[PDB]
Formats: structure tokens, sequence, C-alpha cells
């Protein structure tokens, strides 16, 4: 899978952005959200989020879903490194387990 | 360069 954020930005640029956040905001995590490639679902206009680390994955889903051009009944699923996260996990927990070398957490969403 | 979306205005609806 290929996040467009990674095509649009050099690693060293992304790492500087992610590392600054981690060192200056202990209560926040830098998150990229993009549609999974094969996904068949409405579009999200913004991809770069600064996310309270103590939000649960379920709470993050609620806030993100509001921003996706969706049909009212559409559900979506999050994948982090190809795994659907638990909803009771927090974004800080996911970040510790799954952040990439540029220090971002990447979430792909899909209609699945 | 790319701006951050912060969700600050959103947290109110979680309370």
């Amino acid at each position: 899978m290929k996040f467009v954020y990674k095509e649009e930005h050099p690693f060293e640029k992304r790492r500087s952005e992610g590392e600054k956040i981690r060192k200056k905001y202990p209560d926040r995590v830098p998150v990229i959200v993009e549609k999974a490639p094969k996904a068949r679902i409405g579009d999200l206009d913004k991809k770069k989020y600064l996310v309270p680390s103590d939000l649960t994955v379920g709470q993050f889903y609620f806030l993100i879903r509001k921003r996706i051009h969706l049909r009212a009944e559409d559900a979506l699923f999050f994948f982090v490194n190809n795994v659907i996260p638990p909803t009771s996990a927090t974004m800080g927990q996911l970040y510790q387990e799954h952040h990439e070398e540029d220090f971002f957490l990447y979430i792909a969403y899909s209609d699945e | 360069a790319e701006s951050w979306e912060t969700l600050e205005a959103d947290l109110i609806e979680l309370s």
C-alpha cells in the first residue's frame, strides 16, 4: 500500500514533522489518515492530524467519520499496518505499537 | 509545510 503523503513528501521532511510533535507534545500523536487503495468509499479532504494520544480508537473513528464524505449508513474500517485496531485501544497505544520510521502513525480506512 | 488538523473544536462532542 502507498500513502500519497509518502509520495508528496521526502522522508527527511516527514521525520522532522513527526519528531518535532513527539518532543513538544507529549499528549498528542501525529497521524496520517488516507483511504486504502482498493477501498470503495467516500473521500476525506484532509490527511494530516494532530491527535490527543488519550482518545480511544473508537472516539477517533467518530471524529474522523464526521469529516468523510459518506453516505449516512456507510461504515468504515481502520487498518494500521494491515491490522484492524481494537476500538478500546488509545491512539497513544496504537502509536507506540505501529508508528513508522518517520515517526508518523498511518491509518488507512476502507469500506471493507 | 502541510497544515495540521487538530480536532480541538471536536472534543466538546465527546463529553
